[PDB]
RNA sequence: GGCUCU
RNA sequence: CUGCAUGGCUGUCGUCAGCUCGUGUUGUGAAAUGUUGGGUUAAGUCCCGCAACGAGCGCAACCCUUAUCCUUUGUUGCCAG
RNA sequence: AAGGCGGCCCCCUGGACGAAGACUGACGCUCAGGUGCGAAAGCGUGGGGAGCAAACAGGAUUAGAUACCCUGGUAGUCCACGCCGUAAACGAUGUCGACUUGGAGGUUGUGCCCUUGAGGCGUGGCUUCCGGAGCUAACGCGUUAAGUCGACCGCCUGGGGA
RNA sequence: GGCGUAAAGCGCACGCAGGCGGUUUGUUAAGUCAGAUGUGAAAUCCCCGGGCUCAACCUGGGAACUGCAUCUGAUACUGG
């Protein structure tokens, strides 16, 4: 009970948000529903597909979805044949006329929601648990991250006693503002229950 | 290379006094003036040009070598003979595992250079003046413990020490390695980690130049052969 | 190449103002299949990590034994703070007829015949510091030949 | 100044 | 129902200045050193010294606001002339 | 010898050490049982009795206070002769002997050098501290060993119960 | 195998019996060593073999029974 959120902390630094659009308060709660159906309809759907962040935008009453995923040809399938199966849906729960773009994740080892994500898969699939963190470190150090910290939490192992356990390498500095510290949470539901994956990423420090 | 008169002259009979003298010197005292012992030169003579026929050796198939002394009294003199002979020197306080944690000292070898290339070379103004020098008094201190070996790069295959005792870190650390050992072991010294012991005084500055000299000479000249 | 058998592992503690840390210790050894033998001791909070600091160090500090053909030379005894060791040269395809962590020092070491004992405490370390002493002060038949300045034959 | 137990 | 099967979230000691690792070395070993010492600081803050050399999380700064000034833009704000 | 021994003087008396010589010629070491000594407290008889002080009494303190604190105070402490025969009676290290690197002292002899000053060089006895090898579970001991060996004795064998 | 601190050096000492005993020469030959002889029942154990279809088992021969006694020598050590 004791750490700050980094991107929340981050946010008007070197993060940006997840949703970018305006408007009043009449159709403020209503837009942020709207959001929250179609990253809950967009996860469900590519879950297989290695999406990381799902960026809404409104302009002039038209909901933009930019879609960042580490494979694209999943999702596209042939040129506007499921992305235009997706689009309509979309449209038909905004309300609004739809547009969906989708930004290629380079080097998706570097991305905490695709790691924790491939680490809930693995542990869902029973594999050891430190091996999962071991190979996700030392991928990302490999491809280059400045540093890495994973740590899961809770009935490793299907052990009635749960505890938490982490790795690190590289230098994380989480109070450093200017620090591009990459941060997101997993869950894997095991059936001896939840195991709770967090990780953080430092790329290095933006020189505004 | 240097004859007995020389020694004499230069101060080498010359040792400590009898309250804190090892009995390993037993057999290099000669005898004890106003309660000071007196290192037998007899012995002095035959031994030291031993080590200088095998530093002949050693720097005849270009091998490395390394003089400690961090005296505060031979320090320039350790300098001076070792840029002479273009080899490595440790003038300033030996750093604890400097030969066992090579790998880990080569790290700050490289940082070092790389200060040294942004300043003087490099040109690394106009950063935050105060980490500028910040910068500098790093560097100067990674100069004043660092710079002797900065272009050695691997292990030396042979150690000078000018004090047995006041250097007998570097002894332990040589003598895990396999390194010999090379040293000038006065009368409160132990000579028994020195692989070439060398009886004389340490603490006198023309007996230092005598064997600092001697040794980059039968070294230069092994270097040419 | 060199083969390498880990005797024991070990779970340590060190208590602190949070509670009870513990940490993993490994006990290695490393061979040739002759006398070159070494052993190491390693410490870590893992016990894969253990046991390669344990063979990083083991694998140097090797000392080397003059075996006879498969076995020893003569009834060497080794000490080490609670293990008074026996062992003893023993006919052919007898077999490695010992104690604990005797067997795997000289199951690296390249023996195959020995007859040993192993009196006092079986703490593994110092057993196999006191194995590592009675074969390394072990001496040949050569080394005495030369020490006394006699021939072998004069030996015998 | 002394000032028990858990 | 079980927070004594769990995730997540929060309190707390405590915004206290501390907690550790790698290699090296010492010790049979648990462990230790580093992290100790002299000063200094809000601070394991910095300097010097030193079987340690280095590094990381933290102590700091990077953020916001206030406090002075400048330029730009002056309505729905302003009024010196 | 240990326990232990503290003004000064005398009487009786034991032991140690040193220097040179002279002499005897293995006469030696250890020791079960045995014998002797053996702090304080305690006992017995006879004295003595200032101070201190178990006990005890009173005052306080405290929840209580058969205690610590206070005011008093008896055996006892003292002497002679006997008994007891124990102590963390400890160096918690049996006695005797031999060998094995050093340093700084203390004390007590003694030889020599011109004591050219209270100095200089030695050689014996006893003693303290540090410490090397080596030993030891470690702590530490470390030429006065807990090191390397020999001779003899005493003793130990899980914790209680005991 | 131990006894500074884990159990364990009597509180100290003298000292009988007892255990041990410097060095040299001579003698003895007790101990000791070597050899021989007698004995140490057979079985058993062990070795090399043989026989029951093998083995268990049975069995031939041998070694062994580490001992004791006597005699003959040896004389370094210990003793006298
Ligand atoms: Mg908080
Ligand atoms: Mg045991
Ligand atoms: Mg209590
Ligand atoms: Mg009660
Ligand atoms: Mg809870
Ligand atoms: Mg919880
Ligand atoms: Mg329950
Ligand atoms: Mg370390
Ligand atoms: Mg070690
Ligand atoms: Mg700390
Ligand atoms: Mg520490
Ligand atoms: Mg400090
Ligand atoms: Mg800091
Ligand atoms: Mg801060
Ligand atoms: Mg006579
Ligand atoms: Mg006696
Ligand atoms: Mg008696
Ligand atoms: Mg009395
Ligand atoms: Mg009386
Ligand atoms: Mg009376
Ligand atoms: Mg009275
Ligand atoms: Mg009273
Ligand atoms: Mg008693
Ligand atoms: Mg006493
Ligand atoms: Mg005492
Ligand atoms: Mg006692
Ligand atoms: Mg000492
Ligand atoms: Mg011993
Ligand atoms: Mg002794
Ligand atoms: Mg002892
Ligand atoms: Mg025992
Ligand atoms: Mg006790
Ligand atoms: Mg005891
Ligand atoms: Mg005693
Ligand atoms: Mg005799
Ligand atoms: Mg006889
Ligand atoms: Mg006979
Ligand atoms: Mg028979
Ligand atoms: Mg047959
Ligand atoms: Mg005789
Ligand atoms: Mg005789």
């Amino acid at each position: 009970g004791q750490k700050v959120h980094p991107n929340g902390i981050r946010l008007g630094i070197v993060k940006p948000w997840n949703s970018t659009w305006f408007a009043n308060t009449k159709e403020f709660a209503d837009n942020l529903d709207s959001d929250f159906k179609v990253r809950q309809y967009l996860t469900k759907e590519l879950a297989k597909a290695s999406v990381s962040r799902i960026v809404i935008e409104r302009p002039a009453k038209s909901i933009r979805v930019t879609i960042h995923t580490a494979r694209p040809g999943i999702v596209i399938g042939k040129k506007g044949e499921d992305v235009e199966k997706l689009r309509k849906v979309v449209a038909d729960i905004a309300g609004v006329p739809a547009q969906i773009n989708i930004a290629e994740v380079r080097k998706p080892e570097l991305d905490a929601k695709l790691v924790a994500d491939s680490i809930t898969s693995q542990l869902e699939r029973r594999v050891m648990f430190r091996r999962a963190m071991k190979r996700a470190v030392q991928n990302a150090m490999r491809l280059g991250a400045k540093g890495i910290k994973v740590e899961v939490s809770g009935r490793l192992g299907g052990a009635e006693i749960a505890r938490t356990e982490w790795y690190r390498e590289g230098r994380v500095p989480l109070h450093t503002l200017r620090a591009d510290i990459d941060y997101n949470t997993s869950e894997a539901h095991t059936t001896y229950g939840v195991i709770g994956v967090k990780v953080w990423i430092f790329k290095g420090e933006i020189l505004g | 290379t240097v004859s007995m008169r020389d020694m004499l002259k230069a101060g080498v009979h010359f040792g400590h006094q009898t309250r804190y003298w090892n009995p390993k010197m037993k057999p290099f005292i000669f005898g004890a003036r106003n309660k000071v012992h007196i290192i037998n030169l007899e012995k002095t003579v035959p031994m030291f040009n031993e080590a200088l026929a095998e530093l002949n050796k050693i720097a005849s198939r270009k091998g490395k070598i390394l003089f400690v002394g961090t005296k505060r009294a031979a320090s320039e003199a350790v300098k001076d003979a070792a840029l002479s002979c273009d080899q490595f020197f440790v003038n300033h306080r030996w750093l604890g595992g400097m030969l066992t944690n090579w790998k880990t000292v080569r790290q700050s070898i490289k940082r070092l250079k790389d200060l040294e290339t942004q300043s003087q070379d490099g040109t690394f103004d106009k950063l935050t003046k105060k980490e500028a020098l910040m910068r500098t008094r790093e560097l100067e201190k990674l100069e004043n413990s660092l710079g002797g070996i900065k272009d050695m790069g691997g292990l030396p295959d042979a150690l000078f020490v000018i004090d047995a005792d006041h250097e007998h870190i570097a002894i332990k650390e040589a003598n895990n390695l396999g390194i010999p050992v090379f040293a000038i072991v006065d009368t409160n010294s132990d000579p028994d980690g020195v692989d070439f012991v060398i009886p004389g005084n340490d603490d006198a500055i023309r007996a230092v130049t005598l064997y600092l000299g001697a040794v980059a000479a039968t070294v230069r000249e092994g270097r040419s052969q | 190449e060199l083969q390498e058998k880990l005797i024991a592992v070990n779970r340590v503690s060190k208590t602190v103002k949070g509670g009870r840390i513990f940490s993993f210790t490994a006990l290695t050894v490393v061979g040739d299949g002759n006398g070159r033998v070494g052993f190491g001791y390693g410490k870590a909070r893992e016990v894969p990590a253990a046991i390669q600091k344990a063979m990083e160090k083991a694998r140097r500090n090797m000392i080397n034994v003059a075996l006879n053909n498969g076995t020893l030379q003569h009834p060497v005894k080794g000490v080490h703070t609670g293990s008074r060791v026996f062992m003893q040269p023993a006919s052919e395809g007898t077999g490695i007829i010992a104690g604990g962590a005797m067997r795997a020092v000289l199951e690296v070491a390249g023996v195959h015949n020995v007859l040993a004992k192993a009196y006092g405490s079986t703490n593994p370390i110092n057993v196999v510091r006191a194995t590592i002493d009675g074969l390394e002060n072990m001496n040949s038949p050569e080394m005495v030949a030369a020490k006394r300045g006699k021939s072998v034959e004069e030996i015998l």
